[PDB]
């Protein structure tokens, strides 16, 4: 749940696509976003720049 | 107050009803050992 600031967008990493698209699963009370193969619980207090 | 995970023996089903009504604030998936959708449920519960 930390703010993230990543510079040098020109070498963009397309692993950030579900994060930017908010492709989120809400199974149960948890909040899930799947990047790559790992499934990561998504905290509400996350921002990226 | 268990340390090792319990094994409830209940022919009547009253213990099952009690534990479902008791741990209802959290999320319970009542699985079974012969259910095909058991390993996935166990892994989800273990992670969550």
């Amino acid at each position: 749940g930390n703010p993230l600031l990543v510079q040098d967008v020109e070498s963009y990493d397309p692993v950030l696509n579900p994060v930017l698209n908010r492709e989120v699963r809400r199974t149960g009370g948890r909040v899930l976003i799947t990047l790559g193969d790992q499934d990561i619980d998504l905290s509400p207090s996350f921002v990226i720049f | 107050r268990f340390n090792r995970y319990p094994l409830i023996i209940d022919p009547s089903g009253q213990a099952t009803e009690f534990i479902m009504n008791e741990y209802k604030d959290r999320k319970i998936t009542r699985t079974s050992f012969l259910d095909d959708a058991f390993r996935k449920n166990l892994e989800s519960a273990l992670r969550f």
